């Protein structure tokens, strides 16, 4: 069984900053079958990246994924307010698919 | 076993179904060359050749179905990544599409000859 | 591709729950459908899935013994039956289907998600 682990736990940044999210696997993810999902509050998850680095159509190009083996990163280059959400990684490189525990990215509002 | 060995077998067996049909048509054309073209015989050749096509299409459906089976049996295997099985179903549909299309071509080619 | 789930359901411990998920649009027979749940305020967790063409199932060991996944091909509907419920089974249950490239090549990652179904297991 592959335990996936995300770091940091929480992320506090302003609009326009570059956010970098980490996902690390206890053993190597078979064929780099790692996905990154965005889940806004009260909403179903949205696919951002797959096969480690592939971005599906309709996902803005400010999202990108990289890494192989047991060490993976999602980068959001220029945070827009609507990016405030929890982000999970998933591995589906063996029959028992397992998710990360989640990184919450908090954006901010002018006082 | 492997997921890709399912793909191999499907193609070899589908390719085999299809050249079997071509070969039956080549020999059929040679038998037809010793007969006087006639409108009723022309009606008999087409029926034969179309019915042969169908036998070949059925042979190919069966290969896909058995490949799909083989893909499902790997389902009950922890040593096989279940998330790669879809891809096999897809691959065997693409080979089937190919195999059928090549049968449709070989038929179409032949019917042209019988009526030309 | 649109997935539509059955409605909220309040269950007592020991009861079974059956969640339904209908693919609207898209091809259905050949693409892997997974169920995935989320307890209040917690992480997503994968439960299992099925490829409908020959009901090719895949259960997470921790549910094996309680779970059954099936699909009816004519109605494009997938099914999760969860037996012997417990308060820990209180979550939102999402059905999620794999995405294609561009019918198109399967990618594994869940591109398509249902609206989730709330199952509350209440001792009350």
């Amino acid at each position: 069984e592959i335990v996936l682990t995300q770091s940091p736990g929480t992320q506090s940044l302003s609009p326009g900053e570059r956010a970098t999210l980490s996902c690390r696997a206890s053993q190597s993810v078979g064929n780099n079958k790692l996905a990154w999902y965005q889940q806004r509050p009260g909403q179903a998850p949205r696919l951002l990246i797959y096969g480690a680095s592939s971005r599906p159509s309709g996902v803005a190009d400010r999202f990108s994924g990289s890494g192989s083996g047991t060490d993976f990163t999602l980068t959001i280059s220029r945070l827009e307010p609507e990016d405030f959400a929890v982000y999970y990684c998933q591995q589906y490189g063996q029959s028992l698919s397992t998710f990360g525990q989640g990184t919450k990215v908090e954006v901010k509002l002018v006082p | 076993g492997s997921i890709s060995d399912i793909r191999k077998d499907a193609e070899v067996r589908m390719d085999k179904a299809v050249e079997a049909f071509k070969n039956k048509l080549d020999k059929f054309k040679a038998a037809v060359r010793k007969v006087f073209p006639t409108e009723e015989r022309i009606k008999d050749w087409l029926k034969i050749v179309r019915g042969e096509a169908e036998q070949a299409r059925v042979a190919v459906r069966n290969v896909g179905r058995d490949a799909n089976d083989k893909a499902a049996a790997l389902g009950k295997d922890k040593e096989i990544n279940w998330f790669d099985i879809s891809q096999s179903l897809w691959d065997v549909q693409k080979l089937t599409d190919a195999a059928i299309k090549k049968i449709e071509a070989a038929l179409a080619d032949m019917e042209a000859w019988l009526t030309q | 591709v649109q997935l539509v789930q059955s409605g909220a359901e309040v269950k007592r411990p020991g009861s079974s729950v059956t969640v339904s998920c209908k693919a609207s649009g898209g091809s259905f027979s050949t693409y892997a459908l997974s169920w995935v749940r989320q307890a209040p305020g917690r992480g997503l967790e994968w439960m299992g899935g099925v490829i409908p063409l020959l009901t090719i199932t895949n259960y997470a060991p921790r549910f094996q013994g309680r779970i059954t996944i099936t699909a009816d091909r004519s109605t494009s509907t997938a099914y999760l039956e969860l037996n012997s419920l417990r308060p820990e089974d209180t979550a939102v249950y999402y059905c999620a289907r794999e995405g294609t490239t561009g019918l198109g090549k399967p990618i594994g990652a869940f591109a398509h998600w249902g609206q989730g179904t709330l199952v509350t297991v209440s001792s009350l």
